[PDB]
């Protein structure tokens, strides 16, 4: 169905999200 | 636990942006 966005991840890929999100949110 | 957020419930950016 892939819709808009729900799939989403369980462990790990949530230590990268948050890696990732706080780099995009300013790297500084 | 943010694992239990997004596998369980939605957490789209407009929510995750809020655990940094």
């Amino acid at each position: 169905q892939q819709p808009q966005a729900v799939h989403t991840y369980c462990g790990r890929h949530l230590a990268r999200t948050l890696a990732d999100l706080c780099w995009e949110a300013g790297v500084d | 636990g943010i694992v239990d957020e997004c596998c369980l419930r939605p957490c789209s950016v407009d929510v995750l942006l809020s655990y940094c």
